[PDB]
């Protein structure tokens, strides 16, 4: 019989699977401040990781990796690709880092295209610095898929147990920005549900914009001659893999005194070569209205109840 | 030579200076009786072992410690015990009821009782030494005597040896063993009471010893027994360079100097290996380099934290056995890029490092194999912060409804000095976070 | 080298108190003589804390027998261990005190409690360090109940700085010998939440239903009720009587058992109930004790939260099953458990079980629904009260009805500060 | 990857390897604190014993 706390309500996915575990007749909500637990779903930020794997008789196993947001702040980010020997790195854009660590000529013997990308968008390498926070560079040129000039961005959702085998969720999102994609205007240069739920039409060509996998696999073939696997997933598997086995030594909870899972969203891009390329790693990450059944019954197998016995959804990488 | 007293205080103080100064006698060759067949400087001598122990015209090697409990049982078992013969009558002091597991009782109470009269036995080991460098103290932080009555000897030594360094062996509490409920207060109330006159604390908590003593012995519940002849393991090595001839923290300012840059931060993380079963018969011994990796592995700490979300401040490598400077350097090659391993921006990535040939004595009949090499690590890691954010958060719930603290209160002490105490550890808290994150 | 002074007070009081000596001296080794027969030293080692040293080195209780009738001691010391008492430690008037609160603490009490502090004192001085005092009586007569707090103000005083641990019979209308036994009990207990470190709430309602629903006795006498306490208090001492890692002394007990100094009425439990073959298994030892059915104050501790508790088991069983079923009995049941008292369950072993059973457990209960207790003594109290019934009994001795509502409020508070930590 | 400082002898050695390098209250004080904690101790002893001798008071 088996307890655990929730100590971040708003968490859309980790809200499911406190539903799915009620609703097996072996898991038991207590309320936050109860200590004697066996799985955590611990807050954003702050986690008390410090006093787990301290109470006698308890098993104890957390919904997160101390240690994980540097890779999922681009602040901490760009800095391991550049600072660690294991990324050289061909995949993600060139980067650093401004403070209103540090060091700023860094940003100059680049510069003879020059566009970047302005939040953490000019050409205007000057305007930008008025926020006084990453700043970098913007693909020029996107693939861009038809019938209707649709730029894209695909969202990958991977599980991290507390053996740190690595699985990558079959089901891919690609959030469209369906709309057309100009020059210089800063609307489909941004495709998600933060300058589209607010200032930008919310499905045109399609269905909420939403492009699943399925879809786009099969537009790949018939557009391209080519498979969203070989396009583009090895690519993928490639990012996920190198990414979340530098860290690894830093943040392995496999000899110490409680354990860590955790869910990311990666956020990748592809030009036309069909090289892939690496945005951000979401450390909190919600899923696709969908998939939330499917992907949060894959957690509670793989990261829950494999800790936890009672009475394959997933890549393993 | 330069003299170091030690000072066992309550019941965990007393019992591991039994584990220790037995230890001691086996490692220095000095029988139940205090005669050491090896000593040819007949009841006199400048030996490094000298800095422990005293000697009289009929050879005799005594302690030069001071045992104190507030309440004789203990203290009783060494004053009958198969090193009776080692100890003064005068240097074992006991009280007639002791502070039943209250701080408040300890330091305030029945402190007064007897400060007096325990610093006037310290005096008399204090005028023996021609060249006293201070003195190790050792006690729990949940006892009432451990914790009240150490931070109120420790206040006076302060006053009357203000020139002497003090180290602490403490320890923190832990439920798989422990006893009071309000351990986390007189926790709380007697670091903060004790900061600012220890200049180095290794906190030894009973949750990791007792994990070793299972994992690494398997030992269904370990005793007190298990646990203090590891302890004794630990705080040998630590010691030892006091007591054997070296190069590498020979005198207890050296603590100080080579582990505790900030005096307030001045815990050392500890970390030992290897601990081998004495009925795991065969046994393949271990490299220079596997016992070296293991002092990164949190489950041979002192302390479970995770060192690896902090930043280092001091890195002591102590070697005991068959160990030669070559196959160090070779296993910290390794060791540094498998591992990280992330000092402070100002501080030099590095170890001092010491070996001493005689390799670990394990007591007779004990749990511990005698294995053909160890090491002990003393890290400053800014990551001991989370046992005190553990000790902190047990207070604060209790605290919050003013749980037990009419014990206290009904001693003198006043609820001012409990949130005192905690802002004193909010502090410390922020300390460690200020050298350890960005 | 902490010693107790035993006073069992009244009828109640002496009959439990009587087989509690007969119970552990037997636990003991010492004979209905005072001699030691035993096998074992650690039925030794501890002894002193119980027994005064004698003759031969015979034992002696460190007990005193107070009543204000002689019938009750009369029937202890002929009884079986009758004789191991010091003569002298029967302090006894001859009017008795009518089951009145009143004539136990104001009037009759009165004239004998100096006769009574003459013999604690002579006890008590010969004691190298003196601990506590562990008082035995019920609630809802007059001598036990009246005189005995008149005594436990009385050893305050002159011993200010000592424990003082009672164990205390409440009445219940289902065991019952007089109407007023709701007044003489909602006085006592204004005087045990002032002047009590710790006192062990014996029902006698409770002790009827083990007796009648488990032990299956289909009328149950006092002496089958005694049973149950003189197994449950030889329990609840064992510490005090037997060495172990832990060193068990009453303040230490009280510091830990008690958060906040009113709320240190305790619930005993035992497990098994005896009046049997195969030894309980760990297990089953701490499912029984727990279970409400093996409760000595019949109130249901799924009503309320544990502030604290103290388990002993006896026997040598598997020291890491009891770790693990205690550790166990805690997660199947954290919500009855308080938050914001870390670690608040302790428990010890000891390698010697009582008479006749292999293995036991007995049970130490600091919970938030002992509150069912007093709210029922309360009930019926205001239900006489109210209409002034049966208060002439005591008016007639001095007291007035303003001392009456005092008891009743300081009663209703303890009532109010037990439920603000039920919910917290 | 540096050693320092190597110093050797009959017991031993002893060096430093480096890898990277940089980038009180008087006695009179407690005294009076330590006796102002008797004198609570004392007042509550008192007022005690006050409310035991306003008991002996009823109960004559
Ligand atoms: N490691 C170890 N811990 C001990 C030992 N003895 C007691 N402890 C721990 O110390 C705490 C209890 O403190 P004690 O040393 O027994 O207390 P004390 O100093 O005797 O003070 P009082 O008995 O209250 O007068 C608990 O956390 C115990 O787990 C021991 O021999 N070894
Ligand atoms: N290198 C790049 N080139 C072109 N477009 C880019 C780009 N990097 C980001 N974008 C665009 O920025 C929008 C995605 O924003 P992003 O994922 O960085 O959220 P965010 O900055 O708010 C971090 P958080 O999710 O934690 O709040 C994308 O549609 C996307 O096209
Ligand atoms: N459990 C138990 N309760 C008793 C015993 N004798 C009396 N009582 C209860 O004690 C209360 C009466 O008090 P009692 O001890 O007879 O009067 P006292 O001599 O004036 O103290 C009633 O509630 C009885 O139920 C006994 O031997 N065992
Ligand atoms: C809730 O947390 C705690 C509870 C009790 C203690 C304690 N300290 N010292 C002792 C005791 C103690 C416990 C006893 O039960 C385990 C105990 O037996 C009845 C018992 O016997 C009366 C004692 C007396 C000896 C400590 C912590
Ligand atoms: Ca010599
Ligand atoms: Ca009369
Ligand atoms: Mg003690
Ligand atoms: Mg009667």
């Amino acid at each position: 019989m088996y307890t655990f706390v929730v100590r971040d309500e708003n968490s859309s996915v980790y809200a499911e699977v406190s539903r799915l575990l009620l609703a097996t007749g072996q898991w038991k909500r207590l309320r936050k401040d109860n200590p004697r637990f066996n799985l955590m779903l611990g807050e954003r930020n702050r986690l008390p990781f410090g006093r787990l794997g301290h109470e006698p008789g308890l098993v104890q196993l957390v919904n997160y990796y101390r240690g994980a947001d540097k890779l999922c702040r681009k602040a901490s980010l760009v800095k391991l690709i550049k600072t660690s020997p294991e990324l050289s790195c061909t995949w993600f854009p060139e980067s650093y880092v401004i403070y209103p660590t540090d060091e700023r000529e860094v940003f100059l013997a680049a510069y003879n295209g020059n566009v970047w990308i302005a939040k953490s968008i000019s050409s205007e390498a000057s305007e930008l610095l008025d926020f006084i926070h990453v700043i970098q560079k913007y693909l020029e040129k996107p693939l861009l898929l038809e019938p209707g000039h649709r730029k894209f961005d695909i969202r990958s959702w991977v599980l991290v147990d507390h053996l740190y085998n690595i699985y990558l969720y079959r089901e891919g999102v690609l959030r469209t920005s369906s709309e057309p994609y100009n020059s210089a205007d800063k609307t489909c240069h941004l495709t998600n549900h933060c300058i589209q739920k607010e200032y930008s039409n919310y499905g045109r060509y399609e269905e909420g914009n939403e492009m699943f996998f399925e879809e786009f696999n099969q537009y790949l073939m018939d557009a391209l001659n080519t498979t969203l696997e070989n396009s583009i997933l090895l690519q993928i598997k490639h990012i996920i893999r190198s990414c979340l086995m530098c860290i690894e030594p830093a943040i392995s909870t496999k000899h110490l005194h409680y354990q860590s899972f955790q869910l990311f969203g990666f956020d990748f891009m592809v030009d036309e070569e069909l090289k892939v390329w690496l945005i951000e790693v979401n450390g909190a990450p919600a899923c696709a209205q969908k998939l939330y059944a499917e992907l949060c019954q894959g957690i509670v197998d793989v990261a829950i109840s494999s800790v936890f016995p009672l009475a394959s959804i997933f890549i393993k990488l | 030579m330069r003299e170091c007293i030690s000072i066992h205080v309550g019941q965990a103080g007393v019992q591991i200076g039994n584990a220790c100064w037995e230890l001691y006698c086996l490692e220095h060759g000095i029988q139940p009786d205090g005669q050491m067949p090896s000593d040819k400087t007949i009841g006199g001598g400048d030996d490094s072992f000298n800095t422990f122990f005293s000697e009289t015209g009929a050879g005799k090697h005594v302690p030069r410690a001071v045992f104190v409990d507030l309440e004789p049982t203990v203290i009783d078992e060494v004053r009958t015990g198969t090193y009776r013969q080692l100890f003064h009558p005068e240097q074992l002091i006991t009280g007639k009821e002791d502070a039943a597991n209250n701080y408040a009782r300890g330091h305030y109470t029945i402190g007064k009782e007897i400060i007096d009269l325990v610093l006037d036995r310290i005096r008399k080991l204090a005028d023996q030494c021609t060249g006293l460098q201070g003195f190790l103290v050792f006690h729990s932080f949940g006892g009432g005597t451990g914790s009240g009555f150490t931070s109120l000897l420790m206040e006076r030594l302060s006053v009357d040896y203000g020139k002497k360094s003090k180290l602490e062996f403490s320890i923190y509490p832990a439920p798989q063993v422990s006893t009071a409920v309000v351990e986390p207060y007189n926790s709380i109330l007697t670091t903060h009471t004790t900061l600012e006159h220890s200049d180095c604390a290794f906190m030894v908590d009973n949750e990791a010893i007792y994990d070793i003593c299972r994992r690494n012995l398997d030992i269904e519940r370990p005793t007190y027994t298990n646990l203090n002849r590891l302890i004794s393991q630990i705080v040998s090595s630590i010691t030892a360079s006091l007591r054997f001839d070296g190069a590498l923290n020979v005198d207890l300012t050296e603590f100080q100097t080579n582990l505790v840059p900030y005096p307030r931060i001045h815990f050392p993380l500890a970390t030992y290996a290897p601990v081998i079963s004495a009925e795991k018969a065969y046994h393949e011994q271990l490299s220079v380099a596997e016992i070296t990796n293991a002092c990164f592995e949190p489950a041979n700490q002192m302390v479970k934290c995770d060192p690896r979300h902090g930043k280092y401040m001091a890195c002591c490598l102590l070697y005991r056995g068959d160990v030669v400077p070559k196959d160090v350097n070779a296993a910290i090659a390794t060791i540094k890029t498998k591992r990280s391993i992330q000092f402070v921006d100002w501080c030099p990535t590095g170890f001092k490092v010491g070996i001493n040939y005689q390799p670990p004595t394990v007591v007779p009949g004990g749990d511990l194999a005698k294995v053909q090499r160890a090491v002990c690590m003393l890290s400053n890691t800014t990551a001991i912060a989370e046992a005190w954010a553990r000790l902190d958060h047990k207070f604060d719930l209790m605290y919050a409804k003013r749980a037990f603290v009419h014990w206290y209160v009904g001693e003198g002490m006043e609820e001012g000095e409990f949130s005192e105490a905690r802002e004193d550890m909010a502090a410390l808290e922020k300390d460690y976070e200020e050298v350890g994150v960005d | 080298m902490r010693e107790i002074v035993h006073i069992q007070a009244g009828q109640c009081g002496n009959q439990i108190g009587a087989k509690f000596w007969e119970v552990i001296s037997d636990e003991h080794g010492i004979d209905p003589t005072g001699s030691y027969h035993g096998d074992s030293d650690l039925q030794l080692e501890r002894i002193n804390v119980y027994y005064n040293e004698a003759t031969g080195n015979k034992y002696v209780p460190r007990a005193i027998l107070v009543d204000l009738e002689p019938g009750t001691m009369d029937s202890v010391r002929s009884g079986p261990f009758g004789q191991i008492f010091r003569p002298d430690n029967f302090v006894f008037g001859q009017s008795g005190a009518g089951n009145n609160w009143a004539k136990g603490h104001y009037t009759e009490g009165a004239e004998l409690v100096d006769s009574v502090l003459d013999v604690v004192r002579k006890e008590s001085e010969s004691c190298d360090c003196l601990q506590g005092f562990q008082l035995t009586h019920s609630l809802g007569g007059g001598t036990g109940s009246g005189m005995g707090t008149l005594l436990i103000s009385k050893i305050r005083e002159e011993y200010p700085d000592r424990i003082m641990n009672t164990f205390s019979v409440m009445p219940s209308p289902k065991v019952s010998d007089t109407v007023v036994e709701p007044y003489n009990a909602t006085l006592s207990v204004h005087q045990l939440v002032e002047n009590t470190d710790e006192t062990y709430c014996i029902d006698n309602e409770a002790l009827y239903d083990i007796c009648f629903r488990t032990l299956k006795l289909t009328t149950p006498t006092y002496g089958d009720l005694n049973h149950l306490v003189s197994a449950t208090m030889s329990g609840v001492t064992t510490c005090l009587r037997f060495p172990g890692q832990l060193n068990a002394d009453l303040r230490k007990l009280a510091v830990n058992m008690v958060p906040f100094p009113r709320l240190h009425f305790f619930m005993p439990g035992f497990a098994p109930l005896t009046s049997q073959y195969r030894a309980l298994t760990v297990p089953e030892l701490t499912q029984q004790m727990f279970d409400s059915k093996n409760m000595m104050a019949a109130c249901d501790p799924r009503h309320g939260r544990y502030l604290t508790v103290a388990a002993i088991f006896r026997g040598r069983m598997s020291m890491k099953e009891v770790d693990e079923q205690m550790l166990n009995v805690q997660n199947k049941n954290s919500s009855y458990f308080v938050e914001w008292i870390p670690n608040n369950v302790k428990t010890a072993v000891c390698d010697i079980p009582p008479r006749g059973l292999k293995m036991s457990a007995t049970f130490i209960g600091n919970s938030t629904a002992i509150q069912e207790l007093f709210k029922r003594i309360s009930e019926q109290f205001t239900a006489m009260f109210r209409r002034k019934a049966f208060l002439h009994w005591y008016t007639g001795e001095g007291m007035d009805e303003m001392e009456f509502t005092e008891a009743e409020s300081n009663m209703n508070d303890l009532v109010s500060e037990y439920q603000q930590y039920q919910d917290a | 990857m540096e050693v320092i400082e190597l110093n050797k002898c009959t017991s031993g050695q002893s060096f430093e390897v480096i890898l990277k390098p940089p980038s009180d209250p008087s006695l009179e004080e407690i005294q009076k604190k330590l006796e102002a904690a008797e004198e609570r101790r004392k007042y509550q002893e008192a007022e005690l014993l006050k409310h035991l001798a306003e008991k002996r008071e009823h109960e004559r």
